[PDB]
RNA sequence: UUCCUCGUGGCCCAAUGGUCACGGCGUCUGGCUACGAACCAGAAGAUUCCAGGUUCAAGUCCUGGCGGGGAAGCCA
RNA sequence: AAGCUCGUAUCAGUUUUAUGAGGUAAAGCGAAUGAUUAGAGGUUCCGGGGUCGAAAUGACCUUGACCUAUUCUCAAACUUUAAAUAUGUAAGAAGUCCUUGUUACUUAAUUGAACGUGGACAUUUGAAUGAAGAGCUUUUAGUGGGCCAUUUUUGGUAAGC
RNA sequence: GAGAACAGAAAUCUCCAGUAGAACAAAAGGGUAAAAGCCCCCUUGAUUUUGAUUUUCAGUGUGAAUACAAACCAUGAAAGU
RNA sequence: GGUUGCGGCCAUAUCUACCAGAAAGCACCGUUUCCCGUCCGAUCAACUGUAGUUAAGCUGGUAAGAGCCUGACCGAGUAGUGUAGUGGGUGACCAUACGCGAAACUCAGGUGCUGCAAUCU
């Protein structure tokens, strides 16, 4: 709505375009080249990424390795998927990042064949440590976190999954000081508090505050915990129930797809517009000549 | 057809361009901060001009922003002092305004003979709901021309609320 | 007075390909260098370390040895009346496949196939190349193509 | 001072113009390149005669200057200031340098001799290939035998052998006399100052309307 | 022609890269004097030869041009 | 000069096929940087000068840049583009394919990497022409003032410079 | 470019456009945009050992640079640098 | 076929101005106790899919659109160039012979293709 702009002829001819999940918005090639480049001595061996994104509504944790013609997925596992291990509210919290980096970890470990062993921490107390390779044995699965755009800060759930998929078996390398917990003047994590995170201490603790401080807000959110009965320490059992679930059978159970994939498409071809042609191009411009300038 | 295509404020800014700095400038942080209820910020020049006498870095200014009940809250006690009139200059052409007022006291703040007077200069700056997606990390893009602020439209919110007209050509 | 940097004279050369600049796309980075593998070398103004001399510009050698982020190429270079044999380390960036060699490969499997075929179906082989040979014996035929006759045109300005 | 222009008459040396390198040059004599009736519509004028070298040589600026006024006073005394628009199609960029030896009696204030030779600005010249035109005139067809004698009069104050042809297309545009009258009742000619802006079939029909309304109007 | 140096209020002259610039004479105002000088008090006067760049800041630092002065121009 | 090891090995002041690199000539500048001629149309409250005006984001003329579309002519130290000539590599037995061993490297992994065993493919064995032999070593002389011609080219008015 | 009291051609604040027309100690050239630039945080890899390679080249030296190795460190969530 | 996450080639993908978008998914959107970061819960962080919307983003379509890409006996076998001559010309330069061969201009056409995983009336 403003034609001072007027990007000219030379602009545009010279302009260079960037690659284009640059222009909209989703890759950081600097990133990608410094964590996808493999030291060139090893030839063929995949840099395996644990690629971490959460939109609204939805985690998606996927474990990626690259290709000249693409990247190529080895595993995929969202939040939507959890409510098969008894999570059906708040699926995109800190809680769900857990289960679903455990659950994708897990998944990987099956269908790869290490599952037996690296069984990683099924006494869960927040603390930090690392999956430890087995002597007389194979090594862990090394894979590395791909955040992406997001922000590195402490108490974040790119995070939390992490500690998932590093306490479900994979080894993560990573530190302790971006997890909740870590005190900053002095350098300790404090594990009760982490702990807390994964079972739902601080959305249980709100609910808490909320049922004697304003109740108004404790409806209108939460109204589905008060919808399936639930109450605030109802949500430990939960997740640690659905943790158990997770590591018993993490296998991928996909959907039936009910009006599968011509008739989705026939669906689709009815509302998407098809383009035009030269003919129908010259037509219309014959048209706008004898309407425009002909006045009738 | 206006659901969501409604028009609010995106925020206010609340600067105070002091010559130089020391004690006047520590006492218009102190008259911007006991307004707000915010912690102002100072800042610091750009280059050197001596016209003025400023010299690079010497923490000329002091500004704030506000956002939202208090924002509004802010503008009217402040736009009682222009008395609902304002020019039909005074808005740019991205639909935002401002307007400059002498002697703060006018706004229901006692002397406090420790601090003094002041002038100031408000600019409040709109936006429709969907302004993330220039100011977002990811995915940042920019808004539609049908969802562009402007000045018509800013000057009919302004006349359509505080009963208050465009003086002045 | 002079100036005989390792940099000289390269403006153009490493100057950067309009339109092109800024972030190397990544299929250079996922390709795989093996030893005995050959390689042409292209240097690249945005990555200013592992560069070669400008004298190994558009030369090709071979990969004699490989690491994190480089490769090492052999190159024959002419000093006076022989060729001596220079190893550089180049980050590989600066490097890419040879599609001649890579015709080459695709010709000898086409060729084991050609002889198999014929082991299977009838000897006489025939698999070399040949140059282009001189053309047989056609026969024109005018069919409504009649010759149209032409004839010089003389002298105009039309300026 | 001023030494003789068979010095400079070749293009012996590789164009050396005024730039950052080369500055503290002096001016051109000519300065004006355009005369008569510039301001003058495309129709006013169809003829053209056109002055093309035959030599590929070096033109001073003061031989450009002396065959501008030659031609320009002929045409004003015979036709008059406004039968006419004489344009010089060529610029003066090319430096020409001197050493500047001594000659008072140049035994021991030597100047060394060929030592530091490199000289400094002396003048300008046109850089000119074979073809390439020089001074247009753009008159009507009845002022033909006028341009022609004040180019004729121009040619001797150039080195070269310079010939003088009669073009067509309008002689300050391009697109030969038919093709122009054909556009011009088509009405897919606008008249800007002193030329012409054509219609084309690639813009958006909408301005293309709004700057030319006649070319498919059914009233023209 | 090469090299060296200088260019500042009407005049002569100075400046730490760090206040749109020190002094002295001339000029102007007032006062002492019957009057003029001399003296006492006070004022005004500047685009630092011209054109560019460095720096936050150039009178000053870097390049070119203009004018003044000086040294050099030898062996034959 | 002495020769030595061998006797078509592999080579070649050459072409061809495939594949690279280059930024000169030309070209372009209604394409970036610069230089540059001329008009046309808009733009100001936000340049100056005039008429009407006590003033007026007051009415009208003058030039000034600024913008848009056009127009003429240029670039050794400008360029989107871009030759010809010249230049690199390859055209296979030290090869290709299949099986499978060694390792302290590498891998999530008896997966890879490198080197191998064993096996299969030979006389169009993998373009052309030639090959008065190919490869190798030792020692030593003289030389280390150059000049001319075509073409490319710098300085210079030019020169048997 | 459009706007805000003192505040003006240049002070501080807000918005829009902006492929780089800016900055990167210093010549010029090259290169660089969620950067190689500007701001902030932490640091000393401007460390150790001794070799190889490129340029100049006689294939010597010096200087400068390249890529690894064995260590020790920094930084970062990490890959990596 | 649509959408999402991760991508490959990096404008046939960009830019300008308008028009549509069923389902699902993205998205905008709501809140500030805790982790966290700000002059400011705008960004970033965390909690709710709850209060609402397709307005915007995004996706596609249109434009005798700007740009970009492709092609051509379009210009043009032109300019320019390798080789040759006791060739022309005072010369500048030019033609011819055996070869190679452009760029602009013109015209025509096109305006993202695609990989892995998942999901969708």
């Amino acid at each position: 709505a403003f034609q001072k702009d007027a990007k000219s002829s030379a602009y545009s001819s010279r302009f260079q375009t960037p690659f284009r999940r640059r222009r909209e918005g989703k890759t950081d090639y600097y990133q990608r080249k410094r964590l996808v480049t493999q030291h060139k001595a090893k030839y063929n061996t995949p840099k395996y990424r644990l690629v971490v994104r959460f939109t609204n509504k939805d985690i998606i944790c996927q474990i990626i390795s690259s290709t000249i013609t693409g990247d190529v997925v080895l595993a995929a596992a969202y939040s939507h998927e959890l409510p098969r291990y008894g999570i059906t509210h708040g699926l995109t919290n800190w809680a769900a990042a857990y289960a679903t980096g455990l659950l994708i970890a897990r998944r990987t470990l099956q269908k790869l064949g290490l599952d037996e062993t690296y069984k990683g921490v099924e006494e869960v107390e927040g603390e930090y440590e690392l999956t430890e390779a087995v002597e007389d044995g194979p090594r862990p699965f090394k894979v590395f976190l791909d955040i992406g755009l997001q922000r590195t800060t402490t108490g974040a759930r790119v995070f939390g999954a992490l500690k998932g998929a590093s306490d479900g078996g994979l080894y993560v390398p990573h530190s302790e000081n971006r997890f909740p917990g870590w005190d900053f003047e002095t350098e300790e994590i404090d594990p009760e508090l982490l702990r807390s995170y994964i079972f739902g201490g601080h959305v249980s603790q709100y609910m808490e505050e909320l049922a004697d401080d304003d109740e108004e807000r404790f409806s209108e959110l939460f109204k589905g915990y008060l919808a399936d009965d639930i109450d605030a320490d109802s949500l430990e059992d939960i997740y640690t129930s659905a943790h158990e679930a997770i590591r018993a059978d993490p296998a991928f159970k996909p959907t039936e797809k009910k009006f599968t994939k011509e008739q989705y498409a026939a669906e689709s071809k009815k509302y998407r517009q098809t383009k035009l042609s030269k003919e129908e191009r010259a037509a219309r411009v014959a048209a706008k000549i004898a309407a425009l300038a002909g006045q009738q | 057809q206006n659901p969501m295509r409604d028009l609010k404020i995106e925020k206010l800014v609340l600067n105070i361009s002091v010559g130089e700095s020391g004690d006047r400038l520590t006492r218009a942080s102190k008259v911007l901060e006991q307004l707000s209820g915010q912690t102002p910020v100072q800042s610091k020049a750009r280059y050197t001009v001596r016209t003025f006498g400023i010299r690079r870095n010497e923490k000329i200014a002091v500004h704030v922003t506000v956002r939202g009940p208090k924002a509004e809250e802010i503008l009217e006690r402040g736009l009682k002092v222009k008395e609902y009139q304002l020019r039909d200059r005074n808005f740019s052409a991205t639909g935002n305004f401002g307007f400059g007022i002498d002697e703060h006291i006018d706004l229901g703040i006692k002397y406090d003979p420790s601090i003094g007077i002041f002038g100031m200069d408000f600019y409040v700056v709109m936006n429709r709901p969907g302004a993330r997606v220039t100011r977002r990390k990811r995915c940042k893009g920019t808004v539609g021309n049908s969802h562009k602020t402007t000045k018509e439209d800013t000057v009919s919110w302004f006349k359509q609320k505080y009963d208050a007209d465009v003086l002045d050509k | 007075g002079k100036s005989h940097g390792y940099r000289s004279r390269t403006r153009y050369m490493f100057q950067r390909d309009f339109r092109k600049h800024g972030a190397v796309h990544l299929s250079t980075y996922l390709k795989v260098y093996k030893v005995g593998d050959i390689v042409d070398i292209k240097a690249n103004g945005s990555i200013q370390k592992g560069m070669p001399h400008k004298f190994y510009q558009g030369k090709t050698g071979v990969v004699y040895n490989v690491t994190k982020s480089s490769v090492g190429v052999i190159i024959n270079k002419m000093v006076g009346n022989r060729y001596l044999e220079k190893r550089l380390n180049l980050r590989v960036e600066h490097i890419k496949h040879s599609k001649c060699r890579q015709e080459f490969l695709e010709r000898v499997k086409a060729n084991a196939a050609k002889r198999a075929e014929a082991k299977a179906q009838g000897v006489a082989v025939q698999l070399k190349r040949q140059p282009a040979q001189p053309r047989e014996s056609r026969i024109v035929s005018t069919e409504g193509n009649v010759p149209q006759t032409l004839a010089p045109v003389p002298y105009e300005t039309f300026i | 001072a001023r030494r003789p222009a068979r010095c400079y008459r070749y293009q012996k040396n590789k164009p050396y113009p005024k730039s950052r390198y080369n500055r503290a040059v002096p001016d051109s004599k000519i300065r004006i390149y355009d005369l008569g009736k510039k301001k003058a519509t495309v129709d006013e004028f169809p003829l053209c005669v056109h002055l093309v070298s035959n030599e590929l040589e070096q033109l001073s600026s003061e031989a450009l200057e002396a065959a501008r006024i030659c031609a320009n006073k002929y045409m004003t005394t015979v036709s008059g200031r406004d039968a006419f628009h004489l344009r010089v199609r060529v610029h003066p960029f090319h430096v020409l340098r001197i050493n500047k030896m001594l000659s008072c009696a140049g035994a021991d204030r030597l100047q060394q001799g060929m030592r530091g030779a490199w000289g400094k600005p002396h003048g300008l010249a046109a850089r000119v290939d074979i073809g390439q035109i020089i001074f247009s005139v753009r008159t009507k067809d009845s002022n033909k035998d006028v341009v022609v004698e004040g180019l004729r009069r121009a040619r001797y104050k150039f080195p070269g052998q310079q010939k003088i042809i009669l073009s067509k297309k309008w002689g300050f545009t391009n697109l030969d006399r038919p093709e122009y009258l054909k556009k011009r009742e088509a009405g897919e000619v606008k008249d800007d100052g002193a030329f012409v802006k054509f219609l084309s079939k690639k813009g958006s029909l909408e301005n293309n309307i709004r700057e030319f309304p006649e070319y498919f109007a059914a009233q023209a």
